[PDB]
RNA sequence: UGUUGUAUGAAAGGAGAGAAGGUUAGCACUCCCCUUGACAAGGAUGGAAGAGGCCGGCCU
RNA sequence: UCGGCCUCCGAAAUAUCCUUUUCUAGCAUGUGUCAUAUCCUUAACUCAUUGUCCCUUUUUUUU
RNA sequence: AUGCCUUAAACUUAUGAGUAAGGAAAAUAACGAUUCGGGGUGACGCCCGAAGAAUUUUUGAGC
C-alpha cells in the first residue's frame, strides 16, 4: 500500500536498470505492488525531474495566472508550470489560505 | 512517442524516415481492410481480431 | 540458541564424565549473563541450570561468589538470581561449599564444627 | 507454560489425583512443553480435581484423554516436586483470541 | 581364403524441453535433418549458431 | 398442383538427446536522547467458545 | 549478445487472524550557566531548586 524507505531505494535503482516501460519486470522485485503503482510513484515522486525546491516568485505568479484560466485542470496546468499536479495543487491552497489572512 | 537522434548523419535519417513511412502505411492499410472484413463476416479467426483490434 | 544446546547437551551426559568440555563452554555462557532480552535471559538461565546438575553446585557458586555483594546493583540482583537458582535446586550439598568468613567484632561466623580434627 | 510468561501455576501440595491432558496436549511435558523421553507420573492437588473437574486437562483445561507426564529433564533437575503443576489462570493469549474471533464470526 | 559398408526403433542406465522475475504463444533469416502426394502443414517456435578488431586466447 | 441441405480422416499435446546391448533396414570391396514510521528476528506461541450470570415485580398453580 | 507479430500474452508477480518479546537503521529534539544544597547512580549521566576617573603613568593636591 504506502511506499517504504526501503521500497523507494528498489524501485529507483530498478528504474535504473530497466528503464521506464518495463513495470511488470520492476513490480517482480518490490512486494505486494502491481506494475501500475510503481510507475505511480515513480512520476509522482520519485522522479529525478521532480524539482522539490521552494517555489520562486515568477513560478508562484503562473501558478495564480494559470489557476485564473482553466480552473481546476491542473494535469492541464502543471507540464506549464514545471512541478507536479499534486504539488501544484496544495500551492495553490497554501496561497489560497494566505492571502485569507 | 516523438523519435529524435542527436548524432546521426541526415543521409541516414532521411532513409530510416522514408522506410519507416512505408512501413506505417503497409500497417494501416491492413488494418483499415481486415476491419471490414471483420465487420462483414469474412473472418472467422480470432487472433486476426485481437490483432486488428490492438491496431486499432 | 547455543544456551539452549548447552542446557540440553549438559543434561544428556550427566553421569559420564564429560566435565571439561561443559566446564570449558561455562567460560563462554558465563560473560551473557549481563544481557537483558528475556529470550536471551531465559536461554542462559536455563543453560546455567543445566550446568549444575552436570558440574555440580560448587563451580556454580566460586562463579557467582565475587559478584553477590558487589557495588552495583545490577550485577547484584543478576548475581543474587543465579545463586537463588543454585540454592533451590542443591540446598544440601552447599554446605560443603560454602567459603569461610572471619569473625568479625561482635558476631562469630567460623563453622567450627568443620574445623574439629579426630 | 514456558511459552508464556503471565501463566502460572498451581503449586499447592500434590496429592493422589492424576492429572491428565486432552487430546490437544497429549504427549508434551507439563513444565518444560517437550515431546519427548516421558519419566514420571503427575499428581494434581485435591482442590484441581474437585467435582467437575475432576479428569480434565492440566496444561490447558479441556477433557483429558490420557494420563500426563514429566519428561526425563525435568526429573532429573527435580521440577517434577514443586508441586501441583495444574495452570491456574487463562492469561492474555487465551482471552485475545477469543474476542478476536468472536468479533469476526 | 574373416573382419570398421552403415542406419532406424525398442529395452536398460543417464541428461532434461526458447523468452535478462514465473508461466507460456508463435512466424522467419543460414544448414542439418524427419513425417508428407506436396509450391500445404507439422516434427519443443523442428534442432543448432549469430557485435567489432588482433594473434582457443586478448581488448572496447 | 408438385418443391425434401449434411454423414470423414491425420497433424498443431504427453518432448528431445547421450551410452551399452537387442531386433530389423540399407549397402560395398579385393591380379547518548526525546518523540515517530519502517525493516529484521525471537518463543515446536495460538486458531474461537457453550463453562448454575437467574441475581430482578407486595407476586405466591386454585378446594 | 537475432529480426518480427496484438510492449508477443486483451497472462500474474501470491502471501489470513492474533499473543508475548527483542535488534538495527531512517527520521527527529538539544550543545559549554558558572558554583552551592538536595534526589539519584558503582561512577558519571541525569533530575529538582537558589544567586578601561580609587595608591606605579591618561581624568590632577594643585594654587
Ligand atoms: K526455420
Ligand atoms: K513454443
Ligand atoms: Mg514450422
Ligand atoms: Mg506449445
Ligand atoms: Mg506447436
Ligand atoms: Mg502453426
Ligand atoms: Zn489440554
Ligand atoms: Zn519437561
Ligand atoms: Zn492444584
Amino acid at each position: 500500500g504506502v511506499w517504504r524507505n526501503t521500497e523507494d531505494e528498489i524501485l529507483k535503482a530498478a528504474v535504473m536498470k530497466y528503464g521506464k516501460n518495463q513495470w511488470s519486470r520492476i513490480a517482480s522485485l518490490l512486494h505486494r505492488k502491481s506494475a501500475k503503482q510503481c510507475k505511480a510513484r515513480w512520476y509522482e515522486w520519485l522522479d529525478p525531474s521532480i524539482k522539490k525546491t521552494e517555489w520562486s516568485r515568477e513560478e508562484e505568479e503562473k501558478l495564480l495566472h494559470l489557476a485564473k484560466l482553466m480552473p481546476t485542470q491542473w494535469r492541464t496546468i502543471a507540464p506549464i508550470i514545471g512541478r507536479t499536479a499534486a504539488q501544484c495543487l496544495e500551492h495553490y491552497e497554501f496561497l489560497l489560505d494566505k492571502a485569507a489572512q | 512517442i516523438p523519435w529524435k537522434v542527436p548524432g546521426l548523419p541526415t543521409p541516414i535519417e532521411n532513409m530510416i524516415l522514408r522506410y519507416v513511412k512505408a512501413k506505417a502505411d503497409w500497417w494501416t492499410n491492413t488494418a483499415h481492410y481486415n476491419r471490414e472484413r471483420i465487420r462483414r463476416g469474412a473472418t472467422v479467426d480470432k487472433t486476426v481480431c485481437k490483432k486488428n483490434l490492438g491496431r486499432l | 540458541t547455543a544456551s539452549a544446546v548447552v542446557q540440553h547437551m549438559s543434561l544428556g551426559v550427566y553421569g559420564f564424565g564429560c566435565e571439561d568440555s561443559l566446564n570449558h563452554l561455562l567460560n563462554y555462557v558465563w560473560p551473557n549473563v549481563f544481557e537483558t532480552s528475556p529470550h536471551v535471559i531465559q536461554a542462559v538461565m536455563g543453560a546455567l541450570e543445566g550446568l549444575r546438575v552436570a558440574i555440580g553446585p560448587c563451580r556454580m557458586l566460586q562463579y557467582c561468589l565475587q559478584g553477590l555483594f558487589h557495588p552495583a546493583r545490577k550485577v547484584r540482583d543478576v548475581y543474587w538470581k543465579i545463586y537463588n537458582s543454585i540454592y533451590i535446586g542443591s540446598q544440601d550439598a552447599l554446605i560443603a561449599h560454602y567459603p569461610r568468613i572471619y569473625n568479625d567484632d561482635k558476631n562469630t561466623y567460623i563453622r567450627y564444627e568443620l574445623d574439629y580434627i579426630l | 507454560a514456558k511459552h508464556h510468561p503471565d501463566l502460572i501455576f498451581c503449586r499447592k501440595q500434590a496429592g493422589v489425583a492424576i492429572g491428565r491432558l486432552c487430546e490437544k496436549c497429549d504427549g508434551k511435558c507439563v513444565i518444560c512443553d517437550s515431546y519427548v523421553r516421558p519419566c514420571t507420573l503427575v499428581r494434581i492437588c485435591d482442590e484441581c480435581n474437585y467435582g467437575s473437574y475432576q479428569g480434565r486437562c492440566v496444561i490447558c483445561g479441556g477433557p483429558g484423554v490420557s494420563d500426563a507426564y514429566y519428561c526425563k529433564e525435568c526429573t532429573i533437575q527435580e521440577k517434577d516436586r514443586d508441586g501441583c503443576p495444574k495452570i491456574v489462570n487463562l492469561g492474555s493469549s487465551k482471552t485475545d483470541l477469543f474476542y478476536e474471533r468472536k468479533k469476526y464470526g
